[PDB]
């Protein structure tokens, strides 16, 4: 049973934070410097935001664990700004670290973190511009300019406008969440990158070709969809087995009797109403015979997640038995069309009766073009979705943070003693996030930060650093438009996360 | 040693020096505690969570020491935890402070045994002047402001951000069902964590709160007596499996038929015996559910260990493993059983209305279960301070405002008596000064300034200090008139036990 | 591999010397309480010299030897065992100085023999007759308890101890070996100790309030079970067939039924009215069903009592202990004048007091169930053995090292045998004694020489056994205060010290042994 206490003990806890704050340092755009993180399970791992990998880490300090937990809190609510919270909390504590040595050990610190956080939130909300969806704009054209903000950063040329107006159409129709989960974007090999397709409903990326795959029908006008999490093949129901021998007909009989059981499975669901069979587990060679001959469509080897989207939108439901089951475990569409696009066979289910999935289908025909489009469209769908929920929009780029840092510099003058010092650390900490944007755009980060403060003392505007252009200028007039609300959440979560760590400086551990 | 026998780890140099320095380290966790504070101490223990506390009982039990001197005081703190709530921290800091002051005496040329004697004397004089420091008291316990002022001090000791809402809440939800005049129950009030929603969204519910979702129909009858079973379903017959799936097909038919007919009998036995609410910590199968819809029994899906525990203490219940039909013997004092959603989660609500053996629940709503564990310390101490077993609780100034008053009287009194005793009496004054020192350290300023300026204003019986800016520079705040009050009984046992603990441990040398 | 001659004596003196330190801070009331975690890791609170030697881990041959001789002293007096060690240590020290200059161990020993005879005869002269009154028993009781606990808690235990000894005169024992039942109660303070005349029972009925005041109690103490449930047994183990076990379950339950019935017939035969109660004490269970039936008849039936309760009841009450119930006359059953049930703490204790024909008293110690309640148990233990001695001897002297200076003074002046051989051990013997008074002064903070010259002079002028007032550590007359010592305490430090010394003194080799 271990016990540790002291002023150097406090210093320990902050030092741990820096280590996790470095893992996530920059991921705002697509520059920084990564190292592939491959696990001991023999899996290679990367993500598109650096907070994901950070969640997986197990920290051996409890004080460091608090900062892990607030990451999980941000990620679930907004789904953005998760990185931002780590940076502010850690950095605040960094400029406080040598202040503790001097005398800022006392619990008074917690009080100061509250005054700074409460003012700052209010200043955002007031400065932010409240704009309808019918002010002087279509609902789709407000969210067009907000969806562009993600798209311009990387790395997709002039198709970015076109894709933007498209990606919106899916989000409005579904809206009732702040997550991209019920949308998604599916890459397709081959085809035109000069247009892409917005499909209402679900689709499948690839179904493998089987014996009489083109002898199965590809079009239906009242497809009734059987969702099967099972399989039939030679290893799911046998078609080889030992028999007694004393006549030739014994041999015939055994193969005959086995083919019947596999034929029962498609028939029973077909007679309920099925003609479309969708399965994520493999379908074999023996399996596909019965289907090809019946002139009833089959599909095997389609992604597990994609099959689960099919359930919601068509009103189908999971099965575990395909024998003797209702027709109310089936979903419908009005259109089934199979068109082979590039090297992969593409199943499109659309005409969906309740349409609780709609999804953008992005056709490029590469690996290079498509991963950067997908990376940008993931964050596009986050900006537009959250613009319906909070209708206050403020400049990003860290432009507003530079204004808070101004505002708080003023405040530090009438606020007294040990608290003032705490406020000066808050102000310095706000500038870290834009410094990394300067490292990504390619500038001298300290030179830049100072020029934005000048136009926050000569107008109070929106001057900040762009990675969405890779320059310095107003971000409101550059259509770098993201909600007020991402910023509201990130401040309050960063203070909350902070106060806990500086307070603990007496840690009792048990390795029991 | 000189001996290959006579084992000691204390004695000589090590009694005088090492024991005291150890008491000092335990009591460092309470020189950041007691009243106004922003300290948080994180302690882990592999409990699959983070445990945040600013209570002495949980800190102490976690922490093991191999010396009898430091180990003995933890017991004295627990003793004051049973008889009263908040002030647990104050018991340990006092004993620990007095012992630092003691070692200095030993240095000069004073003997152990007179010093030991002079504390018993100082403790007796301090208690004798203590009911003459009553400045305010309750008379009605059904009045929310008079109860809440008392509560407030317990909450304060935890965080100085959650004093206002909670202190009102407990009194609102009742710990005044009992007369509290001969009799009080504290296992018929629990603090029940409901995950989800903010902590200002913490609510009043009367009688037993269990988180687990309700299934089936719900009852509202007065014939509803509680039957508690840990596991009454697991499948009434367990399988063996011979084809490594089932043993086998004709047998699977029988295993299901026998389950459905045995569960019919079991659930009909419950129905007949007058048990119309059954608490299942087992698993609700379709067959078991199908039966309880017919008989009209409120069904509680699941339970965990924590939920079972509160049923056995409150009800007079036992939790029996079952798969063969039982009958009532758990019984219950609960007539009414209602259904009400707290946290937007279906919660099972038990109630009956009476004074003695009557139930209440301070139920909380919180973002995480960690945030709820600290709040819980504030609330459970607030139930344990209520217990005094009078309705005039003889409130004395809370928050450490008494401490300087006691110290002034004691130092003067010391002068009057002669011999070596008196030095211990003076030290006894400066041990109370521990409390004003810890409030100063969090406040952000040195000890010299606060103790002098409290002394400067003479006899006041209000003066104590907060975490504020008002708490620093003029070092004067009113904690009589801020409605920061604690009970006479809580301060009594704190000072009493601490003096007894300091004397026994100063004696050791083995 | 041997320690011979000077090397053999060296080992003993060095050990005695470190030990002495420990058990001077246990001496008298001014000594200090001690705890062990060095014995096993668990928390013990103990303040007796013998006991503390057992609890620790002793490997040293000289420490062990002192602990063994200690054992005998502890049985008889239970006081003076804090002292045993002190006198041994100094006794050696004296010897050492002479040896180092140049002296043989054997001449030292001879002068010990001469020393011992004179010293014992001095006890006989100086002894002061006392009464056998309460007042005089109070003062043996209070000073001995004062050794083993505080001054505050000790004064409470003083009352309990003394009434018991008066009651033991009635039995006409000149000894104590009964009325020593120590029973513990569950409480939130330890500053109460209550006397209960008869017995106390660990658990009461599982059904409260049957008739919790019994005016006329006819105690059947039994120990056959009236509960054995519904369990399937055969000979107390599983058997191959269900049915064979079952058949026995019927007959066993049936046996119990008839025995519960005998309680119903017994109440009419002995009682006949509900103007009299009936007491049952069963050391084994009784059904909840059986209690309701018994209760309305005006019978209190106790369940889950101990074997120790049962033996005690049979002596005090005049009761019987039977393996049957049946229909028995009140001639066989014992009677108690009163029964009361007192609920305090988390466990309720049925008292069965004002027994006729007692020989057992119970001293009922309340406490929190910490080590403090074990501390008053072992204080109370040796306080019973102390007042036992007062009944043994006729004569009790004033103590506090009063006796010991008087005895030392008598030796210094003349040769007790008139030879120089004796004389070399005799100096050694006299200064060894002086440790006990001087050191009470040392604990307190009063210089040791100053009390020796004063205390000794005042003996000379007066003829009073002037003693030490413990708290000041300055002299005062030990008689008035109540700091007294029995004949047996001052006899048994003397005998133990001589015998133990002369076997370690006379070592010449210590050689290891498997």
């Amino acid at each position: 049973t271990d016990s540790s206490q002291g002023i150097p003990q406090l210093v320990s806890n902050i030092s741990a934070c820096q280590v996790i704050a470095e893992a996530v340092r920059t991921t705002l755009g697509p520059r920084g410097m990564d190292k592939l993180i491959v696990d001991g399970r023999g899996k290679a791992t990367i993500s598109n935001d650096g907070a994901t990998i950070l969640k997986l880490l197990d920290v051996v300090h409890p004080a460091a664990k608090t900062l892990v937990d607030i990451a999980k809190s941000q990620d679930a609510e907004v789904g953005d700004g998760t990185t931002s919270v780590t940076l502010l909390a850690a950095e605040f504590l960094k400029q406080v670290k040598p202040y503790v040595e001097e005398g800022l050990h006392p619990q008074i610190i917690i009080r100061a973190f509250r005054t700074a956080t409460q003012l700052a939130v209010n200043k955002i909300k007031e400065i932010a511009v409240t704009v309808k969806k019918a002010d002087k704009v279509e609902q789709r054209k407000l969210l067009e300019k907000c969806a562009m903000t993600a798209l311009s950063s990387k790395l997709i040329s002039q198709q970015k406008a076109f894709f933007a107006k498209m990606v919106v159409d899916a989000v409005m129709m579904l809206d009732d969440l702040l997550q991209l989960k019920m949308i998604g974007i599916k890459k397709v090999q081959g085809g035109a990158l000069e247009d892409s397709q917005l499909v209402a409903g679900v689709a499948f990326k690839k179904t493998f070709s089987y014996a009489g795959f083109e002898m199965q029908p590809k079009k239906y006008h009242n497809p009734k969809i059987a969702l099967l999490n099972v399989e039939l093949e030679l290893k799911a129901e046998k078609d080889n087995a030992e028999i007694r021998v004393h006549t030739v007909e014994d041999y015939q009989a055994i193969v005959d009797a086995e083919w019947n059981i596999l034929y029962d499975k498609l028939e029973k669901i077909h007679h309920s109403g099925a003609k479309v069979v969708l399965s994520k587990l493999p379908i074999g060679d023996v399996a596909t015979q019965y289907f090809a001959d019946r002139d009833m469509f089959c599909a095997g080897r389609v992604p597990e997640e994609d099959l689960k989207r099919t359930m919601m939108a068509c009103g189908g439901s999971i099965q575990t038995s395909v024998n003797a089951l209702s027709a109310d475990v089936l979903g419908r569409c009005q259109v089934f069309e199979e068109t082979q696009i590039g090297g992969e066979r593409y199943n499109f289910f659309t005409g969906c009766p309740k349409a609780k999935t709609c999804t953008f289908i992005l056709r490029g025909g590469a690996e290079q073009f498509m991963e950067e489009t997908e990376r940008s469209l993931h964050d596009a769908i986050m900006i537009v979705r959250r613009a319906i929920k909070n209708d206050s929009v403020v400049a990003g780029g860290g432009a507003i943070e530079m204004e808070l840092s101004k505002y708080l510099r003023d405040y530090s003058r009438t606020i007294p003693g040990k608290q003032q010092l705490l406020i000066g650390a808050y102000a310095k900490a706000l500038e870290i996030i834009p410094r990394q944007l300067c490292d990504n755009a390619g500038f001298d980060a300290t030179n830049i930060l100072n020029k934005l403060r000048a136009r926050h003392a000569q107008g109070g505007t929106w001057y900040g650093v762009d990675i969405n252009n890779e320059d310095i200028a107003d971000n409101f007039e550059a259509f770098v438009w993201e909600p007020a609300m991402v910023r509201i959440n990130a401040l309050t979560a960063a203070s909350e996360a902070a106060c806990l760590i500086v307070s603990v400086d007496e840690t009792i551990k048990n390795p029991r | 040693m000189l001996k290959e026998g006579a084992k000691h780890f204390s004695g000589l140099e090590e009694a005088v020096y090492r024991n005291i320095q150890a008491c000092k380290e335990l009591a460092q966790t309470t020189r950041t505690a007691y009243g106004p504070n922003g300290m948080n101490k994180m302690v882990i223990n592999h409990l699959e969570k983070l445990f945040v506390t600013n209570d002495a009982a949980t800190i102490l039990r976690e922490l093991e020491v191999q010396h009898p001197a430091a180990k003995m005081i933890v017991m004295a703190s627990h003793m004051q935890e049973q008889e009263v709530g908040d002030g647990t921290n104050f018991v340990l800091v006092f004993a620990g402070a007095l012992l630092e002051l003691a070692e200095e005496l030993l240095r000069i040329g004073l003997s152990v045994s007179e010093v030991i004697e002079g504390y018993e004397i100082a403790c007796r004089k301090a208690h004798e002047i203590l009911p003459n420091l009553v400045c305010c008291s309750a008379k009605n316990l059904r009045d929310i402001d008079e109860v809440s002022s008392l509560l407030r001090t317990s909450i304060m000791s935890k965080q100085y951000g959650n004093e206002v809402f909670l202190a009102k809440l407990i009194a609102q939800a009742c710990v005044s069902i009992f007369p509290d005049s001969g009799h009080f129950n504290v296992d018929n009030i629990r603090v029940c964590k409901i995950l989800g929603s903010g902590i200002s969204s913490s609510s009043v519910l009367h009688g037993m709160v269990f988180k687990k979702e309700t299934e089936g129909d719900v009852t509202s009858v007065k014939d509803a007596k509680i039957a508690v079973y840990s596991c009454p379903f697991d499948g009434m017959i367990t399988e063996t499996k011979g084809t490594v799936l089932i043993k086998t097909a004709e047998e699977l038919m029988n295993f299901s038929k026998g389950e459905e007919n045995l569960m019919d009998a079991q659930v009909k036995a419950i129905a007949d015996t007058g048990a119309n609410v059954v608490v299942t910590g087992g698993k609700v199968a379709d067959m078991a559910l199908h039966y309880a819809n017919k008989y009209n029994i409120m069904l509680v899906r699941l339970n965990s260990k924590w939920d079972l525990r509160r049923l056995c203490k409150t009800v007079g219940a036992t939790a029996l493993p079952r798969l063969t039909p039982p009958v009532l013997e758990e019984m219950g004092h609960c007539d009414s059983v209602y259904l009400s959603e707290v946290g937007d989660t279906q919660v099972v609500v038990f109630k009956h209305e009476k004074e003695d053996g009557a139930i209440s629940t301070i139920v909380l709503r919180g973002s995480t279960d960690n945030l709820m564990d600290d709040i819980e310390r504030a609330v459970d101490d607030g139930v344990n301070t209520f217990k005094v077993l009078t309705r005039d609780k003889r409130l004395v100034p809370g928050g450490g405002a008494t401490e300087i008053e006691l110290a002034k009287q004691i130092t003067s009194y010391g002068e009057t008596c002669p011999g070596l005793e008196q030095y211990a009496i003076k030290k006894f004054a400066e041990a109370f000064e521990a409390i004003p020192r810890a409030l100063a350290e969090n406040s952000g300023v040195k000890a010299n300034e606060v103790i002098s300026k409290l002394y400067a204003v003479h006899q006041e019986g209000n003066k104590n200090v907060g975490l504020d800016i008002e708490a620093e520079v003029p070092a004067v705040k009113d904690m009589l008139e801020a409605g920061i009050l604690d009970t006479y009984l809580g301060k009594y046992w704190a000072i009493k036990l601490a003096t007894n603990a300091a004397v026994t441990v100063l004696r050791v040398d083995q | 591999e041997v320690a011979r001659a000077q090397a053999a004596l060296a080992v003993n003196i060095s050990a005695a010397r470190g030990l002495q330190d420990v058990l001077r801070t246990n001496l008298g009331p001014k000594g200090t309480m001690k705890m062990l975690v060095s014995g096993a890791g668990d928390i013990k609170l103990t303040k007796d010299g013998n006991v503390l030697l057992h609890e620790m881990q002793i490997q040293h041959p000289t420490a062990s030897l002192i602990a063994k001789v200690a054992t005998a002293q502890d049985d008889i007096t239970g006081d003076g065992t804090t002292s045993n060690v002190l006198i041994i240590g100094e006794l050696l020290k004296q010897a050492d100085l002479y040896i180092s200059e140049g002296l043989h161990p054997r001449i030292i020993t001879e002068g010990f023999e001469a020393a011992k005879e004179k010293a014992l005869q001095f006890l006989e002269e100086v002894k002061v007759s006392r009464e056998m009154d309460r007042e005089t028993l109070i003062d043996v009781a209070r000073t001995s308890l004062r050794t083993k606990v505080h001054a505050e808690l000790a004064d409470v235990l003083t009352e309990a101890v003394v009434d018991s000894i008066l009651a033991i005169k009635k039995q006409d024992e000149p000894i104590d070996l009964f009325m020593i039942e120590i029973m513990e109660m569950k409480h939130k303070s330890e500053t109460d100790t209550s006397l209960i005349r008869g017995l106390v029972l660990d658990h009461g009925a599982r059904h409260p309030d049957m008739k919790k005041r019994v005016e006329d109690a006819y105690i059947l103490t039994c120990n056959v079970s009236l509960e054995y449930e519904k369990t399937e047994v055969n000979s107390g183990f599983f058997y191959k067939s269900a049915e064979e076990r079952e058949k026995l379950v019927k007959a066993e339950r049936k046996f119990i039924e008839d025995r519960v019935k005998k309680i119903i017939e017994l109440k009419r035969k002995v009682c006949g009215d509900s103007d009299k109660g009936f007491v049952v004490i069963n050391q084994k269970g009784i059904d909840p069903f059986s209690l309701d039936a018994l209760s309305k008849e005006g019978i209190v039936a106790l369940r889950r009592a101990k074997r120790r309760n049962m033996e005690r009841l049979t002596l005090a009450c005049g009761g019987v202990a039977l393996n049957s119930f049946d229909d028995l006359s009140p001639d066989c059953l014992g009677h108690a004048g009163l029964v009361y049930e007192y609920t305090l703490g988390e466990e309720k204790f049925t008292f069965i007091e004002k027994c006729n024909n007692p020989r057992s008293v119970t001293l009922l110690i309340k406490g929190p169930n910490k080590h403090t309640l074990t501390q008053i148990k072992d204080a109370v233990r040796d306080g019973l053995r102390a007042v036992k001695n007062a009944i043994d001897d006729g004569c009790v002297v004033p103590g506090a090292g009063a006796v010991e200076v008087a005895m030392a003074e008598a030796l210094i002046k003349h040769k007790p045998s008139v030879k120089g051989r004796a004389q070399l051990g005799v100096q050694a013997f006299a200064d060894a004694l002086l440790i006990i008074p001087k050191v009470l002064a040392q604990n307190s903070g009063f210089d040791l020489q100053e009390t020796l010259v004063k205390i000794q002079a005042e003996h000379s002028e007066s003829g009073q056994l002037v003693g030490v007032d413990l708290n000041t550590g300055e002299p005062m007359v030990a008689a008035e205060v109540g700091v007294w010592d029995n004949y047996c305490v001052k006899k048994q430090l003397l005998h133990s010290c001589t015998v133990i010394a002369t076997n370690i003194l006379l070592v010449d080799e210590i050689m290891r042994a498997g």
